[PDB]
Order: structure tokens, then sequence, then C-alpha cells
């Protein structure tokens, strides 16, 4: 559902738990490399929740086997993205997405 | 009804952002955000208003500028604009 290759290692050993708040840079681009979205732009770290299903399910198993510290390029199929719906004027339908997600601390 | 502006605009912002991410649905968006921004309009008559308005009175206006100028140009990309800020005042809530 979603492939994970790095891109820059993480210490390892700190993976996030749930309840946890993942503090992160992502730049989102379609299947051919078009950009969409990249928080690095607005130069403001994003920020959100693990299993409170606050994301997309590609970023929900994508970023639990992230460790601190690690930066990783994220292939997720549309099952685990936005499907047949996509997102009207966003993201149109059965997109593979890739995200260029680096994470930077849990608080 | 007694309820707080930081408790009406949590629980709302959050049933605005389900229906519109969630369910694709831009209309019933509107319908639960429209309210909300009329109350505002009205004015704060208690203290907890008048601080509530005094922290995030701006951010919402805009917030509600970039909802108008989507209804003008069709442009998914204004009505995001406001998500941006509604985000914004939403974490602070919280
Ligand atoms: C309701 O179902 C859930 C919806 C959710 C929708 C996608 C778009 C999420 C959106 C989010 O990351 C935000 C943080 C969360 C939500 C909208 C909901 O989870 C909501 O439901 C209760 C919730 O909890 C929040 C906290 C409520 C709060 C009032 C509203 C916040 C709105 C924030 C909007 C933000 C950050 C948008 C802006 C970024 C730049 C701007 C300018 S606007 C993000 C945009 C929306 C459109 C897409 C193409 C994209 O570019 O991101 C994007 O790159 C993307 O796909 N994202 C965002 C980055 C993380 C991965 C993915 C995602 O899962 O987003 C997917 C998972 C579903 O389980």
């Amino acid at each position: 559902g979603v492939q994970v290759e790095t891109i820059s290692p993480g210490d390892g050993r700190t993976f996030p738990k749930r309840g946890q708040t993942c503090v992160v840079h992502y730049t989102g681009m379609l299947e051919d490399g078009k950009k969409f979205d990249s928080s690095r732009d607005r130069n403001k770290p994003f920020k959100f929740m693990l299993g409170k299903q606050e994301v997309i399910r590609g970023w929900e198993e994508g970023v639990a086997q992230m460790s601190v510290g690690q930066r990783a390029k994220l292939t997720i199929s549309p099952d685990y993205a936005y499907g047949a719906t996509g997102h009207p004027g966003i993201i149109p339908p059965h997109a593979t997405l890739v995200f260029d997600v680096e994470l930077l601390k849990l608080e | 009804v007694a309820i707080l502006w930081h408790e009406m605009w949590h629980e709302g912002l959050e049933e605005a952002s389900r229906l519109y991410f969630g369910e694709r649905n831009v209309k019933g968006m509107f319908e639960v955000l429209e309210p909300l921004h009329a109350m505002m309009e009205r004015g704060p008559q208690t203290l907890k208003e008048t601080s509530f308005n005094q922290a995030y009175g701006r951010d919402l206006m805009e917030a509600q500028e970039w909802c108008r100028k989507y209804m003008k140009s069709g442009n998914v990309k204004d009505l995001t604009q406001a998500w941006d800020l509604y985000y914004h005042v939403f974490r602070r809530i919280s």
C-alpha cells in the first residue's frame, strides 16, 4: 500500500507511539513529480497525531515506521491516498502520491 | 443555549473540515461555518468572548474573506487559503 525508501537515516530507535504528535516537513508530489503542496515552502513545520485517523492511511502506516531524524520517500497507492474520488481540483482520481517527509521531532 | 466561543468554534471547525475533506461536501461546510461567522459579527458581550475576539478575531475574518473569494472564482486554492487559517485558530484553541 505504501513503500518507504530512505533518503536520510534516523536514529533507528525512536519510533512514534500512538497519541504522539509528529512534527514534520513534507513535500507532496504526484507520480510525475508535479508538486501540489509543501510545508518547507510555507516554512512552517506540520504537526499531527498518529492513530487518530487525522491523515490518510499511507501516512498513518508510512510515518509509523520512521524514527526521529529520518527522512524518507513515501510512495502511496491510491488505496492509501484519495481513491477514485481524489481531491477535487487538487488530487485526481486513482492518483499515486509521492511524499518527501522528514520526521523532525516528537512532542 | 449557553456556550463559550472557544468551544463553539473548536467543535464547529471540526465538523466543517470533516464535511469538506471527509465527504467532499463544500455545501455542508458553508452551512456549518456561516452561522459561526455571523455571531462574531454581533460582537462580544462577555469578557471571554471579548478576549477570544482579540486573539482570533482577525484570522477568522480573513478566513471568511478567503471563502468569499472562492464563491466568486471557483478556485479550490482560495478555499484552502481559508483552511490554513481555520487550522491555525483550531490548533491554538486546543
Ligand atoms: C476526515 O477524514 C480525514 C481527512 C483527511 C484529509 C486530508 C486532506 C488531510 C488533511 C489534514 O492533514 C488535516 C490536518 C486534518 C483534517 C482536515 C481532518 O483530519 C480533521 O478531521 C477531524 C481534523 O482533525 C483537523 C485537525 C480539523 C481542523 C479544524 C482542520 C484542519 C485543516 C487543515 C488543512 C490543511 C493542513 C491543508 C493545508 C495545507 C496547506 C494549505 C495552504 S491548506 C492540507 C492539504 C489538503 C489537501 C492535500 C492535497 C494536501 O495538500 O494537504 C496534502 O498534501 C495532503 O494530502 N495531506 C496533508 C499533509 C499530510 C498528509 C495529507 C493528509 O492526510 O491531509 C485525510 C484522512 C481522513 O481520515
